[PDB]
């Protein structure tokens, strides 16, 4: 029965931005409760990213039928908070209560991938050896095609979102123009079950990564079809492939209990390895304001906090979830951090108040 | 779309403060900065004079001093923005600042993959000057050394994370150390507030050995498990030696000799430090965002976040070893930004959220009273802006063409928030008007403390005198020259006598009859005449100059008469023209001392010392205007050599030459005389018999007047600031002169061109030692929002002030409130509680019972004038002042919002004229976030919606609404358009049709923003969208649906861009000097800029100046304007710099003839360019 609303912290920021330069002039957050409308959002405090270790539970979200959740995705906005379930069934709550709004059966067959286009008009989902469905703002659909005949497992738009690449379960990356329901180009340098996908946000090459030990992480030309490169950074399945914002980094998840950082100019060495764990890792979300900090979720019903300039694990909680986690999705503000897990229920967490023991 | 950016008012809000031998190793003076402004300020024995300034192509980031090897001046080290670092130091051979050295450190390896840096460049100078270090991006300390041929060592990078060094809160080098010792504050494992219970004595403090020769930096010492809320750290000085850390609840002490010692300042270190801390009894405060400096070895003074004042005294042992602390709350000022000691008993507190102070502190274990001994004006930060009619304007001015504003700012924060009232021009308070056909020059004579006794009015057959008195009376009877034109008319012995020059000679009386005259004949009609008493020089139409002299009788009774004393100044080169100097300064030495300035036909320029004649400067090419005058061994129409500020202080040379005004700031330098000019930057425009005019003590300021086809003031006051104020509200003024009367207390008259003598005072209440004449109105409370309400001429101001927090609001269950329980040494939160005032521009005061409180918790999120439909008006609309509010209960409370409508009605009374009248309040399902109008109604975004509202009698009916994006905080509308800002996620243009009653997304631009604030570029038959963001730059978008770069129109343009260099907030248009619209906007800095839309052509021909500009002339810190106003912190330009397109101004005939050369194109082309956007702007 609980919420949490940023309305007034983004009054408080606005407030202070007309009499506060930078951080340095923000008066400090005392660690008492009685500082409530002292806080901000993300953005009011960019030298202290841990504001945004999201390790206080709110709410569970469980459908009336209850199925294991494989995708979160909150809209464009924060309004609604979509769960694309094995029901095949998309499930809209409430970005601000955490109440169910609405529930659709969008799919015949579990929707594994749900992305939401740069510009805010499409949302594109895919589902267990099914097709390619756009929608809408207004969750109608206005196109389902047959993309590929076996599992698709992740899908990502290119930075101007006319074309979109698709990782399926027969091993192969496949590309197409968005306008049309045509595929341009075709990637097949790859073993079995491409299990994770990611289009670059300004430079043209997209980054996958699949159950194969040989060739675990693929990069490629969308235009061309070459493969650029082959990276190695694990030896189980690479689970999640995510390329941060300022397109310098590569940030991997896979089921050998660990996270890996590369830079995506040298990739030698590894830039970085997170390790923390208790099994494998099988969810990452890059944070939306703080350029360094990141969260994942495991097979073990864990989820941790990351900064890419330390070595050690910055927070997280043991037992979030009772199966392993699926999706984790960060609100547009980046105060909430959604996580969609396989015990069939999705919770919602948010920043520890001042004072909390 | 193009356009030009110009700065009509400088920031105003300081950062750094600082105490340095700039000028010499024998005078110490203060250096203060602030953005893109520096400052070097003497002290009076109580006054700050401006002894220099200077402005960057760039922000400051710190600031520091040192004493180099060769030792004739400091070093100042500037850092910039990025890895930009420039030492610099005063060069006294062109009055200016030098560029020793300058110094980039961007590299993208520096910052290890990350693209957006939340470091700024932190300068630190060690104490006994061997090297200074400067953090970038928190991760590299370069580390510059200083020779014990250039005086710079090569300087090298210390990677910090070689231990775990992560994010340093502070760095500062120590005293009494044999190799550089820095100290480092950080903390490696970051923790929040909210994860305290988690996390907490993450900080750190390390001290580095720096050893500069082999480049080896061991830990002397450390510490770990610090508390989280470590702020920043302190070097003590000898002998103590120690540091002092200040923590948000807590106080270190920390030194290698003895273990730490820690003090508690409030009770919420409990449960948040494991450190030991000792608890200080009469204490109770907080350091976080505090500064402190030392004012002795043993205490140091401290402005807290409130303003408090306290001083912290260390108690030692023999052997120097701090026991305990002791505070004593001493005063309380302004929010302090920067804070320096100067002279013993005096600190200064440097501000951008007030007007910085001058302290004097006296003491009377020892307590210290602080006294407020000077002010500097600041209008910042500038929260919003309106802009109105002022209430007062004479007469005589009224239907004047053009309409007369005025601007109201909401300026300050807290204890320091105020409105300031902003008025560029000079507005003349006629006391009256006297029309007299044939007059054209005209002069005051103070007659036998000092009120003047006779206007004497010149014609080209006769001449006028006018007793002043209680009335002015024409005086035919009088012994004056009533026949013939009077070429001069001045005081002589004190103003005890009196002269009057005609073409026929010269003429000494006392009162009205006259006790000599003397016949000048030497082949051709006096033309000029110039009086430095009690010399007196005359010269013909020929070049023939004549002295004269006052001399008292040999008995002492002090009778006087001109006595003739011919100069031996004969020379081959004609003179043109002359004036004299009477020197009570120092400045001009080889004590009042008697020089005469002189013009020849062969272009050179000499000063002669009195009597004797003698030549002690020269200058060969004087009329090409040359940036410094230097001394050696086009038109000169007039000259004049005044001296102003306190008691004479600074000498200025105004010149001018064809239809060009040139002035010249003396300063010293080094038989010669020892004294430079330099020329000083304006805008004022001769192009269209005495044009200067000198005046003392017009209003208590003294300056000149400059006349001509843009009349001009120009004022220095106690402090060395140059002030140019226009005044063109009445057209050119060819005569003027000062007038003091005991009905024109202090004040002036003046002469148009329609034959009318204007008898005015200035307008009392503004202060005119600014950049612009300023009124201040100190609120004593943060000033959120200003409108103006156009029916009544009232402005209505919502501003908050602060309460102790008691009670928690827990559920959006039900509502329910826990009562904050705590102990005495608790530090409550801040509370605001908003209110809404009425202010009158006529007395500058509130509307007695015109205040509308709001409720608690609720927070006013906009307030603007509205025009909304009714029938009452011939067209159709009128005003009202709309508010938006928001109750935020916090996180876990549902944030509702209430919109409030009202209206300033007239009541039958002074101030009671008018009052409030609420129309309409209703709480609103969803959070008020913004509001504006369209076509007569409400547009309000709620949540994340954006409703339409039509007001009929006193309720809001719902017509249109549409869903929107994040969080809008901004919205304005052009006619049947509306362009709303997201918090996060940039512009979105709508549209609303009246018969479909929807709203409609026209476009938007999908690319992340964080816009600041919205308005229009209003080109001629072109419209565009110019947007502020958090990197302080300007672009504007357009909405070019056949563009195709849109993907179907959906996608806004980005069609223009600026990096300004500042924050704005509030913008506000004005109609061009067409149908264009000038783009005024106000800064947080307390600046006023604008943008002004301009054609293609004329934008290539200034480009290719700016190009040139940019790459031919030497730039303050070495810095250059193109990398200055590039985009972030993609780029399409389109936005010429304006500031940079001055100095072209400031360039000599021979320099812009050449660069025009270079250019392609023709000065008077460039010229008619700049002097026409300058003609534009002209407004308040």
């Amino acid at each position: 029965r609980k919420t949490i609303d940023y309305n007034p912290s983004v009054i408080k920021y606005l407030e202070n931005r007309i009499w506060q330069r930078d951080q340095r002039d923000m008066r400090a957050i005392q660690p008492d409760a009685g500082y409530y409308n002292d806080l901000v959002p993300p953005i009011g405090m960019l030298n202290n990213p841990m504001n945004a270790v999201t390790t206080k539970f709110v709410r569970t979200s469980t459908n009336k039928v209850k199925c294991p959740v494989f995708v979160v995705r909150w809209t464009p906005e924060g309004r609604r908070l979509v769960t694309g379930a094995s029901s095949g069934e998309f499930t809209l709550w409430n970005g601000l209560t955490f109440n169910f709004e609405t529930i659709l059966q969008a799919h015949d067959s579990p929707v594994r991938a749900m992305t939401w286009s740069h510009n805010d008009m499409w949302m594109l989902t895919a589902d267990h050896g099914g097709y390619v469905k756009y929608w809408q703002s207004n969750m109608n659909n206005v196109k389902m095609f047959q993309a590929h005949k076996e599992a698709i497992r992740e899908a990502s738009f290119s930075p101007t979102d006319n074309k979109f690449a698709t990782c399926s379960d027969d091993g192969t990356v496949r590309i197409w123009d968005f306008l049309r329901c045509h595929e341009e180009r075709i990637l097949r340098g790859h073993g079995a079950d491409v299990k994770c996908v990611d289009w670059h946000p300004t430079k043209g090459l997209v980054v996958s990564g699949s159950k194969d030990s040989q060739q675990p992480i693929k990069f490629w030309d969308p235009k061309t079809g070459q493969s650029l490169a082959t990276l190695h950074a694990h030896k189980n399945t690479v689970m999640e492939v995510k390329l941060n914002l300022n397109g310098n980094w590569l940030l991997t998840a896979s089921r050998d209990h660990l996270c890996k950082l590369f830079d995506i100019r040298n990739l030698k060495e590894e830039l970085q390895v997170f390790r923390g764990h208790k099994k494998e890792a099988t969810a990452v979300a890059w944070h939306p304001v703080h350029e360094g900090l990141f969260a994942s979720g495991g097979s073990d019903g864990s989820l941790l906090f990351w900064h890419v300039g330390v070595e050690k694990e910055v927070g997280g909680m043991e037992m979030a979830h009772e199966g392993m986690i699926w999706s984790l999705a960060w609100h547009p503000l980046g105060h909430i951090l959604c996580s969609g897990s396989n015990d069939h229920t999705s919770k919602f967490w948010t920043r520890n108040r001042p004072g909390d023991k | 779309m193009y356009a030009v950016y110009k700065q009509a008012h400088p920031p105003t809000g300081l950062e750094f403060s600082m105490y340095c031998n700039f000028f010499n190793n024998s005078e110490r003076n203060l250096v203060v900065a602030g953005t893109s402004q520096l400052y070097v300020y003497r002290l009076n024995r109580e006054k700050l004079e401006l002894a220099a300034s200077f402005s960057f192509f760039g922000n400051v980031m710190s600031m520091a001093s040192v004493q180099l090897a060769g030792a004739k001046r400091d070093a100042l080290l500037l850092s910039f923005k990025d890895a930009k670092l420039s030492v610099v130091e005063y060069d006294p051979g062109t009055h200016d600042l030098k560029t020793l050295s300058l110094h980039y450190f961007e590299e993208p390896e520096l910052r290890d993959g990350f693209v957006q840096n939340v470091h700024t460049p932190r300068v630190r100078v060690d104490p006994d000057g061997r090297c200074a270090a400067m953090l970038v991006y928190g991760t590299r300390l370069v580390v510059l050394p200083f020779r014990r041929r250039s005086s710079f060592l090569p300087s090298y990078i210390i990677d910090v994370r070689a231990e775990k060094l992560l994010n340093i809160i502070d760095l500062q080098f120590l005293h009494g150390y044999y190799e550089p010792t820095l100290l480092i504050l950080f903390e490696p494992n970051q923790t929040w507030p909210g994860r305290v219970a988690v996390r907490q004595d993450t900080c750190s403090i390390v001290a580095i050995s720096l050893n500069i020769t082999q480049k080896v930096h061991p830990v002397i010492w450390s510490l770990t498990s610090l508390p989280f809320d470590c702020t920043q750290a302190l070097a003590v000085p000898k002998p103590i030696g120690g540091v002092v850390v200040f923590a948000v609840n807590s106080l270190l002490y920390l030194n290698q000799s003895v273990p730490p010692y820690g003090v508690a300042l409030n009770s919420l270190t409990t449960g948040t430090t494991a450190f030991p801390l000792r608890t200080q009894e009469g204490v109770r405060i907080t350091l976080d965002c505090a500064q402190a400096t030392f004012i002795s070895y043993d205490k140091m003074v401290i402005s807290l976040k409130g303003g408090e004042i306290y001083v912290l005294t260390l108690i030692t042992d023999g052997m120097r070893s701090v026991r305990a602390f002791h505070f004593d709350k001493a005063a309380a000022s302004v929010l302090t930004t920067s804070m320096v000691t100067m002279e013993p008993g005096y600190l200064f507190l440097g501000s951008r959220l007030g007007n910085s102070l001058l302290l004097k502190y006296t003491e009377k274990l020892a307590t210290y009273s602080f006294e407020v001994c000077d002010s500097i004006l600041n209008i910042g930060p500038c929260a919003n802006a309106a802009v109105g009619e002022p209430a007062f304007l004479s007469e005589e001015f009224q239907n004047s063409p053009e309409p007369d504003l005025e601007i109201v700012v909401c300026s300050g924060h807290g204890k320091n928030g105020a409105l300031s009232v902003l008025q560029k021009s000079i507005r003349p308070q006629v006391v009256t008007t006297f029309e007299l056909p044939g007059c054209y020059d005209m002069w005051t004579v103070i007659a036998p403390g000092r009120r003047h006794g006779f206007l004497i009015l010149s014609r080209e057959d006769s001449t006028m005198i006018l007793q002043t008195g209680q009335e002015i009376m024409e005086l035919d009877t009088s012994g004056f020259a009533t026949q013939g034109p009077t070429v001069f008319a001045g005081n002589i012995g004190d103003n005890r006598y009196i002269v009057q020059v005609s073409p026929l000679g010269i003429r000494l009386l006392e009162g009205v009859n006259q006790l000599h005259f003397i016949p000048v004949d030497l082949g051709a009609p006096i033309v000029q005449c110039a009086v430095a008493d009690p010399y007196v020089v005359i010269m013909s139409a020929e070049g023939h100059v004549t002295m004269f002299l006052l001399k008292s009788d040999s008995y002492g009774g002090r009778h006087h008469r001109l006595a003739l004393h011919k100069p031996p100044l004969h020379h081959q080169s004609k003179v043109i023209t002359l004036c004299l100097y009477r020197d009570l300064s120092g400045m001009f030495t080889t004590e009042p001392t008697h020089w005469c300035l002189l013009v020849r036909e062969n272009g050179t320029m000499e000063i002669y010392q009195l009597p004797d004649w003698r030549l002690v400067f020269l200058v060969k090419n004087f009329p090409v205007g040359q940036r410094v005058l230097v001394d050696s061994s086009p038109l000169v129409k007039e000259v004049l050599l005044v001296a102003l500020g306190s008691r004479q202080s600074r000498p200025y040379l105004l010149v001018h030459v064809d239809q060009e005004l040139l002035i010249y700031e003396a300063f010293p330098h080094d038989g010669n005389l020892k004294v430079r000019f330099k020329k000083v930057p304006h805008n004022i425009n001769f192009r269209e018999v005495a044009r200067f005019r000198y005046f003392e003590d017009i209003y208590g300021y003294s300056g000149v007047f400059i006349c001509g086809p843009s009349p001009h003031w120009l004022l220095v006051t106690g402090r060395g600031a140059l002030r140019l104020h226009p005044m063109a509200i009445d057209g050119p003024v060819d005569s003027f002169a000062p007038f003091h009367n005991v009905n024109c207390p202090r004040g002036f008259l003046y002469f148009n061109r329609q034959g009318e003598l204007r008898i005015s005072v200035l307008p009392a209440y503004l202060s005119y030692d600014a950049p612009w004449p300023v009124r201040k109105i100190p609120l004593r409370c943060t000033a959120h929002y200003v409108a103006y309400h156009v029916e009544s001429k009232v402005y209505a101001v919502a501003t908050s002030t602060n309460t102790p927090c008691a009670r928690i609001p827990r559920m959006t269950e039900e509502k329910e409130f826990e009562t904050i329980e705590r102990d005495e040494r608790y530090i409550h939160p801040q509370q605001e509680a908003f209110s809404i005032q009425l202010i009158s521009p006529v007395s500058w005061e509130a509307i007695p019972n015109a205040r509308i409180e709001l409720q608690e918790w609720e927070h006013v999120t906009c307030m603007k004038t509205v025009s909304l439909r009714s029938e009452e008006t011939v067209s159709g609309l009128k005003g009202y002042v709309a508010a938006g509010t928001c109750l935020m209960q916090g996180e876990e409370v549902t944030c509702r919002g209430r919109i409030l409508i009202m209206d300033v009605i007239e009541v039958v009374p002074p101030l009671t004229k008018n009052k409030f009248k609420v129309l309409y309040e209703k709480e609103q399902k969803g959070p008020v976030t913004a509001l504006c109008h369209c076509n007569g109604h409400l547009v309000s975004a709620i949540g994340q919606k954006i409703f339409l509202w039509s007001l009929r009698a006193s309720e809001l009916t719902g017509m249109a609404f549409i869903d929107t994006q994040l969080y809008i905080h901004q919205m304005i509308s052009v006619k049947n358009f509306i362009l709303a800002a997201d918090v996060m996620k940039s512009i979105s243009l709508l549209r609303y049709q009246e018969e479909s009653k929807t709203l409609s997304l026209v476009s938007r631009d999908a690319k992340p923003l964080e816009v600041y604030s919205v308005d229009f570029m209003v080109d001629n038959a072109q419209l565009g969208f110019l947007v502020s963001d958090r990197d302080r730059n300007l672009m504007v978008y357009m909405y070019l649906p056949e563009a195709k770069e849109s993907f179907g129109g959906m996608r806004l343009l980005r069609r223009a861009d600026f990096h300004v260099g500042a924050h704005v907030n509030t913008f506000w248009r004005t109609p061009c000097r067409e149908n264009k619209h000038i783009t005024w906007f106000a800064t947080l800095d307390g600046g006023i800029g604008l943008l002004l839309p301009m054609q293609e052509k004329t934008y290539r021909r200034l480009l290719m100046l700016q190009n040139a500009l940019t790459t031919m002339l030497p730039h303050h810190a070495g810095l250059n304007p193109r990398a200055f106003r590039m985009l972030h912190v993609n780029a399409v330009r389109n936005v010429l710099d304006g500031e940079l397109l001055n100095r072209y101004l400031y360039l000599s005939t021979m320099e812009r003839s050449e660069l025009a050369k270079k250019i392609g194109t023709t000065p008077d082309i460039i010229l008619d360019d700049l002097l026409e956007t300058d003609r534009v702007t002209a407004h308040f």
